[PDB]
């Protein structure tokens, strides 16, 4: 019945989805060829796999996602390795050549050949549904396909489906770190589009992942594998209440009405706890109060912006494991009596709790320890207005002398759109300030 | 299934292309005869970017060899690991350019243009993408300069939407080298300004001192120098061929390294580089590689970057590592040497990561940078140009072959105003 | 010591046939190597994407359904196939 | 001259050399121990002043 | 090491 | 249930608290790997709850932070024999040593290292349900032990406030010295940990040296014996939280009863008997004479002569088979003795706490298994002589500005020397005006 | 981790550093190949203070050997424990700086200063914490008085936060040593007192005295002298690399000594040194290591302490000290000969106990004295310096390579006001 689809766009989106689907297969017991060691009969009257996997006649669980990218490779490793029989052949859509870090080339010329095919494929996917729950667009704000073709696909979904939930998982750029020069261009040029068509957009930052997985997991040389495994654990903690039952249940519908006070203000920060390693996991008891404090401390916030300067607006705690309701309630009481976590004055009640009974499935090959309790903290903190203003300042610095604009104006989009994008992000920043005060 | 043709021009272009077509032949696992004999399907996946397949195991390289010296063409076709060339794409003249841009451009040039462009299109429908062209030649040469820049002009007007990697080698600015070195240099760079998407420039003097100071091995010779040339070849376009982590192809490098369409001349660098008797004494790690890239000895375009700033730079790390270290070191370079960069471009140092390391190295790094250090080379080329032009020395050759002083003066005006944009964007502040 | 397993002779013979524009050489060889797990092909994760889902058949024990997964009792004890 | 010099692979300790923040921010500056039962008794003390009479005398037992 | 010994 | 948080700052403090944790592990039967193999006869006890916390299986993790800027003493702890016991991120190391410099410990390196130890103290306190004090081990010699200890005090007094903080400092000797900037660093650390400490508990190297020379009949041991003796002292201090019978005192007791005025919070220490196993055969250890051993002038933990100074409070903590009749008789004899003088506003200057649990002995130690022991905590005015000699050394130092260029170069200004000078001067006038 | 980098200047510095690296590689159990042929794990826990890890189990010393004579590098390469050094760290000339400060500070020696700081900066940025820079040379020599002091000035300019500690061989009070030694020494120590943190002066005359009269050794040679010097290197640096009881590293010693910005010259001493004949007929205890410690016979460099006092004393003990006896004999000396001590500094003795002794010794104890008897060295150097400065004997050399009598006379002013402010604290009462 309940079922959510995923759209993995670009290099970052496809690698994140690779980690995600590895985690889903090892959690639901589906072998990498797509076949369980059992079926609907002979034990296991189970339906938890139906959210992410579609079952055919002959015991094969094809996924319910689309790995789409404008470039070769990226999805070709999926097509030629490990999870290749499990994925459908015209489900891993590749283009001809990439946008190559260009909102223009992702949205306008190279975009309008793959968009019809991917729309037909997701239309077939929604045809094979008994009532959809929502979308999970795994992409990156960095550049090219993630800022471009992903936003074009999202506005196609907005004009097509309408009221369905259109959640984002976006790799926000860093204060001190970028990978492309034109990310201050592409991020603003894509947040001009995501703002009026999204429902909530989870922010993930790369060096924040670096810090949370080097201080706690204590790995001296982290990489994209650990990054994507941690993000896969976060998204499993989010969409675990559909697949598993128990206590307090939240789905993709209480998620929208509990993080979004105003239709522009839909950019939450994620937080996972515990991110402790196997060696350090012995000498510290995993309590609900201490994992709550580990969620609220700023060294575990998943975007580098300090929540001390700013106000928490709406917060959701997705507990997962052997969680009893009281120690959640008492932890919430302790942080509510504490004054340093300054909730905004117009939101007296601030938390929303979802408790799931299934313990978090450890990935054999990661660095996370097998913990009996976990918690995902999703906060609509106003501290990301600092990140928005910093991005606007970087855009001002680059656009002051028309640097890296000739590619955008010569691909096919107008040069004037940068002004509307800048004024839209200025409106977003002043809306954040007006709501925060 | 993206495509790069590598169509070489001139004696220097032919030599660097032969080194290219052997250093990637043993990289992808192909014998001199042509049959694949490698030990990995990672080689076998994207051979199609460079090699047109035939019956049996033949993988003949898609390359329009353009030249005017029969001896040079014979040496290229008879060199080891280089007899894989198909007999179809062997267009070459017999008169020769004779170290003259205008002779290689107009008399021996334009008649060869029809046959050369026929071979280019014959290899151009025999593909799927044609992601880019790769023309390799020399500034100051005879055959590679005039015929080469005419080929950029023609291919640009007939396919006007694709990357043209002009991989050119400049000679040493001192001594004399060719007697019409500044003439050919000015004309060739004048065509490369408004007809080329992106251009790499290598200096022979810097090749000499990087092969003599860090590599040692007594005399630098030429083989090791052209081996670093072929290393930069195989390192720039390695995300297009071998898979891995975060990727960046020719178009991505062009959009991340060209702020303004005129200012697209780059300074390459290959920086695993150790001598014979100092390789056991050196631990190899990403901070060490980063130090070797940003060390000014490894710059092969001469042009000490400390006499200027850096507009943009890209580093292609080729070998599996941790990108935590890459991010750390690329940030630390900016954060400490922020004065020798540009403050109006935030985070002007770029990274790409491929997994497959090259032959015999744990990891490699290709360092290519758009900087203001090459304005010194351009202004000294212009100074030698006007010094040998005010007396009209060797003007008669160019006027006989079909050029004129108006062409000379507009070429040097273009060189001067490119120097002006480098100086202006070096001195330009943030706001 | 070797990075790649010694592959069978038949696929090498299939690779050593005609060109790939019609497709009897590299194309058919890549199809026949695709139709095989990339775990009995190599010994080392030479690609970063390849360590995603490594040797699970030897690092994981017998797979099981989740302990607190949701059921389909309102479609099993409910609506029947054939009736009156 | 002064060549370009990058950083290094710092071995890792409680000081920050590798973190991309340059400073450690603490969630709790002046608030440490909580004393939940003591705080609850303070809420009892605060709430018990809002009565409208004396203490609620419950009832009496069996008057034999 | 094998490539190094091949080099020298 | 009721518990203390231990903070071990500096090399001396790390060694002292290492001996402390050895003694607590041997007292509670906790193995060095953290496991508790007590299953032969107990079947139900949590006397470790003051110092240890249960964390699954059978493992106990101690409430301790081991903070020192040089990464060698904590490193040899990490590679030693107590590797599995301690939590790995409790053992906090820096990169560069403060090097006998208050400005290094408090102004330059301290401002980036104090945040992680403050969050560790936060985690240890939040993992606690009945927390009632801090036990901080740091020498007054200087460097990490002075500047960072002062920083930790001035931040802990803001973070926690009314909670009790007790230092167990190594006070420098009148004649024995190691560092030459101790007259600077002691004054600098006292001027800051005057208004925030609740008790001070100094000990002295040459005093313990001479006590081990005479009583413990050993001529060449090392600092391990000093550390073990101070571990015995802290065991006698905190025995009345893990074991309570007869009269019992918690941390609030001998901090509100040792301190008359809120600047004279500088108690001494004494442990008796410190007698060795060979000598203690031919002895009758009784409460009638162990108090005489405590009040013997050449038996204190700091060799300031107690004959030329009255006593304010004389808090005794007895341990072992003690029946209060002879506490009463011994206090009567001591009060009737002429030489042991008391201040005229203290006829009630004795607070006694008796514990029935005998003092445990550590393997490899030199103290004997005595069925009776007592830790005496004085608040005498004899420490004013130590303050006077320390201020004399600081006056001879600062009189014409020796070793000041380091401090005034790396952060800490000129006026703090004069502020500490006038604060210790006012301290000496406080001792004199209160003693008269 | 705390890490210091070694640099050797001249023949003197090169040979002293060679013996230093031999002694500490023997202590850390590293064979001349480079591997770890040791026994205990205490050797490989602080190996990084002196060594960089390489491929495999290879360790390379962090030494930046530099001079202008090829013969010193030839000798250290031909000798044992020379193969561990990195040939990239062999920047060297072919002339020699004429035993001249100006020739080592402004002439072609100053041209190689760019390369040697390039190597120094490479090592210091591959460093982790950069505890400091240690240099070995002679004050009256060639490159050591020249390029050595120029290295001092340049390094203290570019990193003015770390310790810059020098050892230096000072001239003998007798014989003649070098003819231009007063000039070289005056200019050198004028540079040393300006910028350095501390100096451990060595003098060949009293090394000969202690090698002939105390340590038997009818033929002292010079390797035994360098063995004693390397022993007092290892004794002072053992606190950074070996654990034990309470320890004082180089920063500890620099702050516990050096009361003023000036006056940082120390005269060291090694004190297990007893005759090979009486190593039977001498016990081993701290009450006699203390009298050998404070004996006027030991006194490694130059001066009789009886013509003065001891302003501060540091003693680094190595071995299993039951150090109550250590501190009681320090107090015992301090209150028995209080007349030979500064009264306005009480308790002026530092003790640093490490439990790891040097190989072949149960106990060792190294001296570091900021003695007030060091007046004689500066006084005799200033007297001789002005003696031929008023006579114009060989003063034309320094003016030829770039000096002048003006800078000569503020060098003499630095000497005489250093001696004056030294007297100001020598003849200062307690009250
Ligand atoms: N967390 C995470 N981020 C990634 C990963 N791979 C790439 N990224 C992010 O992606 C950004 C680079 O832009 P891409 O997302 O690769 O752009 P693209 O989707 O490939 O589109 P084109 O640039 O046109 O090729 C970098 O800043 C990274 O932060 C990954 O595996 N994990
Ligand atoms: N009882 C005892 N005292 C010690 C020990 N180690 C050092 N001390 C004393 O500490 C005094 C000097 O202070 P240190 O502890 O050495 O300095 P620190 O606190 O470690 O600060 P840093 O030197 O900067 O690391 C000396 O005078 C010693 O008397 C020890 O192991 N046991
Ligand atoms: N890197 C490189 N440079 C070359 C080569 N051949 C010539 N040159 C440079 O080009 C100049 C001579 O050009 P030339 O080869 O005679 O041009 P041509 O007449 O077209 O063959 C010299 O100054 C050389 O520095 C070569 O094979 N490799
Ligand atoms: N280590 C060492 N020191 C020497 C040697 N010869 C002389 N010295 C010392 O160095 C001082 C003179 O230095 P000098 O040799 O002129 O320095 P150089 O010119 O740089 O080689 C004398 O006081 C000697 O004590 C030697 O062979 N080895
Ligand atoms: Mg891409
Ligand atoms: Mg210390």
């Amino acid at each position: 019945m309940r079922e959510c689809i995923s759209i993995h766009v670009g290099q970052a989106g496809v690698q994140i989805g690779n980690a995600c689907w590895e985690l889903y297969c090892l959690e639901h017991g589906i072998q990498p060829d797509g076949q369980m060691p059992s079926d609907k009969t002979i034990g296991g009257g189970d339906d938890s796999f139906n959210t992410f996997f579609s079952e055919t006649g002959a015991g094969k669980h094809v996924p319910r996602a689309v790995f789409v990218d404008l470039e070769p490779t990226v999805v070709d490793e999926v097509r030629t390795g490990t999870y290749r029989q499990l994925f459908h052949p015209e489900q891993l859509i590749t283009g001809k050549e990439d946008a190559a870090n260009n909102y223009a080339r992702g949205h306008y010329t190279i975009g309008k050949e793959i968009v019809d095919l991917v729309l037909d494929r997701i239309r077939k996917l929604a045809d094979q549904c008994t009532g959809l729950q929502g979308f999970l667009i795994f992409h990156s704000f960095g550049g090219g396909t993630g800022s471009g073709f992903a936003s074009l696909l999202m506005e196609r979904l907005s004009v097509d489906y309408g009221k369905k939930s259109k959640l984002e998982f976006a790799i926000y750029p860093a204060p001190q770190i970028s990978t492309a020069v034109v990310e201050p261009y592409n991020t603003i040029l894509t947040t001009h589009t995501t703002l009026e068509h999204s429902d909530c957009a989870f922010m993930v930052d790369n060096e924040a992942i670096y810090d949370i997985c080097r201080r706690n997991l204590d790995i001296e040389r982290p990489t994209y594998t650990n990054l994507n495994r941690l993000i896969a654990q976060i998204v499993s903690s989010i969409t675990a209440s559909l697949r598993f039952d128990g206590a307090l249940n939240v789905d993709l519908t209480e998620f929208q009405t509990n993080l979004v006070p105003y239709p522009r203000i839909h950019f939450p920060l994620a937080t996972y706890a515990p991110v402790i390693s196997a060696e350090k996991a012995y000498h510290e008891q995993l309590s609900v109060a201490e994992i709550t404090n580990a969620c609220f401390e700023p060294a575990n916030q998943m975007v580098k912006c300090d929540p001390r300067h700013g106000k928490y607006m709406a917060c959701c705690m997705l507990y997962r494991g052997d969680v009893v309701p009281k120690d959640v309630n008492a932890a919430i009481a302790t942080i509510k009596t504490k004054r340093t976590i300054q909730f905004v004055d117009w939101c007296p009640t601030g938390f929303k709790v979802g408790i799931n009974y299934q313990p978090p499935t450890v990935v054999p090959g990661g660095d996370l320890a097998k913990v009996q309790r976990a918690v995902c903290m999703l906060s609509n903190t106003t501290a990301i207005a600092e990140a928005w203003a910093r991005l606007d300042h970087k855009f001002d610095l680059m656009y002051a002398k028309r640097a890296f604009v000739h590619w955008y104006v010569g691909e096919g989009m107008e040069e004037g759109e940068f002004s509307e994008a800048r004024e839209d992000l200025a409106a977003l920043e002043k809306d954040y300030e007006e709501v925060g005060v | 299934m993206r495509e790069i043709v590598h169509m070489q021009a001139g004696q220097c272009g032919n030599q660097i292309g032969a080194k290219f077509w052997e250093v990637i032949s043993d990289e992808h696992g192909i014998d001199p005869t042509g049959t694949y004999h490698g030990d990995s399907d990672l080689q076998l996946e994207r051979i199609n970017v460079y090699y047109n397949e035939a019956t049996g195991g033949k993988y003949v390289p898609r390359a329009v060899l353009v030249d005017l010296e029969p001896g040079t063409m014979d040496s290229v076709r008879s060199g080891p690991f280089g007899q894989i060339f198909r007999p179809d794409n062997f267009v070459f003249g017999q008169s020769g350019a004779g170290n003259n841009w205008a002779k290689g451009h107009y008399t021996e040039g334009a008649e060869l243009v029809d046959s050369v462009l026929d071979v280019v299109r014959k290899e151009a429908e025999s593909c799927d993408c044609l992601q880019g062209f790769q023309l390799t030649h020399s500034l100051g040469g005879g055959t590679g300069s005039g015929m080469g820049t005419l080929l950029i002009s023609k291919i640009r007007e007939e396919y006007p939407d694709r990357i043209m990697n002009t991989f050119s080698v400049v000679p040493s600015p001192k001594v004399s080298d060719t007697v019409v070195e500044p003439y050919n240099a000015t004309l060739s760079v004048h065509q490369l300004v408004e007809n080329t998407d992106e251009t790499y420039c290598i200096d022979n003097e810097a090749l000499y001192d990087i092969c003599f100071r860090t590599l040692k091995l007594t005399t630098p010779t030429y083989g090791d120098l052209n081996h670093l040339v072929s290393a930069t070849m195989s390192g720039v376009t390695t995300c297009l061929r071998f898979p891995g982590q975060l990727n960046a192809d020719l178009r991505k490098l062009a959009v991340n390294m060209v702020p303004f369409p005129r200012l697209h001349f780059f300074m390459p660098g290959f920086a695993p580089l150790t001598s014979r008797g100092s390789q056991q004494y050196r631990a190899l790690t990403v901070p060490e590689l980063t130090q070797q890239m940003f060390d000014a000895k490894n710059m092969m375009a001469a042009c000490d970057p400390r006499h200027g700033r850096y507009l943009t730079v890209a580093a292609i790390f080729r070998g599996r590592m941790s990108m935590k270290e890459v991010d750390e070191q690329m940030l630390n370079v900016q954060n400490k040497n922020s004065s020798y960069f540009v403050e109006w471009i935030p985070n002007n140092v770029k990274t790409a990561v491929c997994d497959i390391p090259p032959r015999g190295l744990k990891m490699s790094a290709t360092f290519i940078g758009n900087s203001t250090a090459i304005q010194e080379l351009f202004k000294r080329i212009s100074e030698q140009f006007t010094a040998m032009f005010r007396r009209k020395a060797f003007l008669h050759w160019y006027t006989g072959e079909g050029m004129d002083e108006m062409e000379f003066t507009e070429a040097e005006s273009n060189m001067n105003d490119l120097v002006s944009e480098y100086q202006q964007y070096q001195d330009a502040t943030a706001e | 010591l070797v990075e790649m397993r010694p592959v069978t002779s038949d696929v090498r013979e299939q690779l050593f046939k005609g060109f790939s524009k019609e497709g009897t050489g590299r194309y058919a060889y890549l199809q026949m190597r695709k139709l095989k797990k990339p775990e009995m092909k190599y010994e080392v994760p030479l690609t970063s994407s390849w360590e995603y889902g490594w040797r699970l058949n030897d690092v994981v024990k017998e797979f099981r359904a989740p302990t607190y997964g949701r059921s389909r009792i309102v479609k099993d004890s409910f609506f029947r196939t054939n009736g009156i | 001259s002064k060549q370009m010099l990058p950083g290094g692979s710092k071995v890792r300790s409680a000081l920050q050399a590798g973190y991309f923040d340059d400073k450690y921010t603490r969630v709790f500056e002046s608030e440490g121990y909580s004393d939940a039962v003591k705080r609850r008794r303070q809420d009892r003390l605060k709430e018990s002043k809002k009565n409208i009479g004396k203490a609620f005398l419950p009832s009496s037992g069996e008057k034999l | 090491l094998r490539a190094q010994q091949e080099a020298m």
